[PDB]
């Protein structure tokens, strides 16, 4: 990633963009929730701002997804 | 460990749909690189056999600057045009072809005689523009075998002929590591041709020119 | 932050290349022709003709 | 020996004390990487307690700033050396001209 | 201690961990006035001998 | 009385001499200046300071 | 279709530096030749050099035998100067041995057959005492390019930087050839200074065929 000027973009804010994208790596870092994108052999946080920019993550899908495993 | 060179093997082939190449080699011993680099681009640049357009003449002009109606173009930019123009001819060394057509419209490389032997690369290819309902085009121009790039003043109408196929061809050298070693050089050979020839083949071609020029030695 | 003005602005290197890369002299090998595009210029130049 | 040099290169290097000066014309007796040995002129030596020569050329030893400091003999064996001159060319120096 | 003694060792193995872990991972590289926010910016290792 | 020790040498008066490029071979336009510069080595050593 | 050019001339002008003629060449191939030449000549070549000096009577690189004019470390860098050049063997170890005033050059080593030194009138040391006896082992081995002390690494067994090449300066000029019936004919001259350890002709033979190993994955390219 040459630069995440397409993530604000996405999110205009600059700053939810790293508290999001922090919650989402660690949720797949420590352990499940795998990647969603295929990786290039990069760490969670370059596939996390993958994904991101891709605009499957957004401020509302981590909250759901958290919902949704509280239910269960 | 007085003559083992590190041999190496492409990591890379960056191909692009039709004519740009990016060939990645590595790792090559301290310096080899740009050695390397420079023998194919030169090689490439300068000696390279092909045929390109030699001289156009038309028949209702006798003179660089001057026109004809019906032509929003002008005769330099007609042969400026006809300088991109691409073909692959046979063994025989040189022919002559002609654009004679009356019609409205660009005037496309298909519609030039297909005059056997000669093949045309790029039949899409504009040459010219025609609007008016008499104004026809009609000349004479003559394809010969050569190996370089002759400018005009270095020699009816000349046309300067880029023999060779390449268009753009830029390299670059950068550090490669192999375990501990000390800095080992990856070459980046960024390549261009016209499309009469695929870039992999010309790589080819002049490294088997080199060789031969090499043979002599060993 | 200051301003609005570039931070990235090549120093002095890059911009004695660059300059002397496009200038004008009166007259050169290769003066008074017709290039088809930038690719051919590179050629002709890299070439040293 | 720096090529452009301002001709205070010889007040530098004798005075500096680095350069092992000699003291009483003569002849370079014994040389050696550790001592070099003077036998004065008779004119220029005492009539008693006639004697000769004797520098101890220092080698490497620690520099305050923990730079090598050391001497080389720089006068061939047997060779006649004047009152005053350079024997021995202390560090960044050489011939007695001051070259860092 | 086995790493330990790995990276002490300098086995060839180690500098591909390095390369895993340099990947993508910026380090912050700082002057010694920092006068402005510009004083610190991250930037991709690129390990060189 | 610069150029006229370089006269009585075999070299350009004027002090510039062509130099040719390492990697590419081919010559450098607009003759660059070469010499013999005298150039120490400062106690600031990279593997006192790394 | 291009003509080769052929080994036309070996000028020996002098012991140890040489002027190789190249010809017919055509246009642009005398400088991409001549750099890719310059280049592969200065880079890698085969060369013997100084590897392992051991003293007798030495404990540490940096003291001073007695009798001798100049430091030890000196005497290492003077080894280092030292031309030497073998035939059938990757190393060697010859011997020194000399004591008595005066001059000690190169031309005392031992003298083993393969064993073969250049220049003889090279010195090595001095002493300067009737009895005061220098006495040295040196291992000399092949290699390419250089290799520093610090990188490939007894007590006595003193390590010297490697220098394994046998080519200092490399300059060419590419320039007419006769008529032949054919104008723009290039020919290539290198010249080359070599301390005397390597024939020119095997040089550019070694040189050409390096070039040739390099090219010819380019040939066989996947």
């Amino acid at each position: 990633r040459v630069t995440v000027q397409d993530a604000v973009e996405k999110i205009g804010n600059r700053f939810d963009l790293v508290l999001v994208a922090a919650r989402r790596a660690r949720q797949m870092q420590v352990g499940g929730k795998d990647p969603l994108v295929p990786e290039e052999n990069d760490k969670t946080t370059v596939i996390a701002l993958r994904e991101i920019e891709e605009g499957l993550i957004n401020n509302q899908i981590l909250d759901v997804r958290e919902r949704q495993e509280q239910q269960e | 460990s007085v003559t083992e060179f590190l041999k190496p093997r492409l990591v890379d082939i960056e191909q692009v749909s039709s004519t740009h190449a990016k060939v990645t080699l590595e790792p090559l011993e301290r310096g080899f690189g740009h050695t390397l680099g420079n023998a194919l681009r030169r090689i490439l640049l300068s000696s390279m056999p092909g045929c390109a357009v030699t001289e156009v003449e038309i028949d209702g002009v006798l003179h660089e600057y001057s026109t004809k109606e019906g032509v929003q173009e002008d005769i330099l930019e007609i042969l400026l045009n006809l300088k991109g123009l691409a073909v692959r001819v046979q063994g025989k060394d040189e022919v002559i072809l002609t654009l004679n057509k009356s019609g409205i419209g660009p005037v496309t490389a298909a519609d030039i005689t297909h005059d056997g032997d000669v093949e045309i690369v790029k039949p899409q290819h504009v040459i010219c523009h025609l609007t008016d309902e008499n104004a026809s085009i009609s000349m004479r121009i003559k394809v010969q075998r050569g190996r370089g790039y002759v400018p005009a003043s270095t020699r009816r109408l000349l046309v300067d002929a880029c023999y060779s196929p390449v268009e753009r061809i830029a390299y670059n050298v950068e550090a490669a590591r192999v375990e501990q070693r000390t800095d080992l050089d990856k070459l980046v050979i960024e390549m261009e041709t016209n499309g009469t020839i695929d870039p992999e083949e010309a790589i080819r071609r002049a490294a088997t020119i080199l060789a031969e020029q090499l043979e002599a030695f060993v | 932050p200051a301003n609005g003005e570039p931070i990235i602005v090549p120093s002095q290197d890059v911009v004695l290349g660059l300059y002397y890369m496009t200038r004008d002299c009166v007259n050169a090998k290769g003066e008074g022709m017709v290039l088809t595009g930038p690719k051919e210029a590179e050629r002709l130049y890299r070439s040293g003709l | 020996k720096p090529l452009v040099g301002t001709g205070m290169e010889r007040a530098v290097a004798v005075d500096s004390g680095v350069t092992a000066v000699a003291k009483r014309g003569g002849v370079v007796q014994y040389v050696d990487a550790s001592r070099i040995v003077i036998k004065v002129n008779e004119d220029e030596m005492y009539p008693g307690e006639a004697g000769i020569d004797i520098y101890n050329l220092t080698k490497y030893t620690r520099s305050n700033q923990n730079t090598c400091i050391n001497q080389m003999p720089c006068v061939s064996l047997g060779e006649p050396v004047e009152r005053g001159d350079v024997l021995a060319d202390g560090p960044s120096t050489d011939l007695g001209e001051l070259a860092l | 201690k086995a790493a330990k003694k790995m990276v002490e060792r300098e086995e060839a193995v180690v500098w591909d961990i390095l390369d895993e872990v340099i990947r993508e991972h910026p380090v912050l590289l700082n002057r010694a006035p920092t006068l402005h926010r510009l004083g610190i910016q991250a930037f991709e290792p690129v390990l060189i001998e | 009385e610069i150029k006229e020790l370089l006269k009585l040498g075999d070299l350009p008066t004027s002090g510039q001499i062509r130099l040719y490029d390492g990697r590419t071979g081919e010559q450098f336009e607009r003759p660059v200046t070469v010499g013999y510069m005298y150039m120490l080595k400062l106690n600031h050593l990279v593997d006192d300071k790394m």
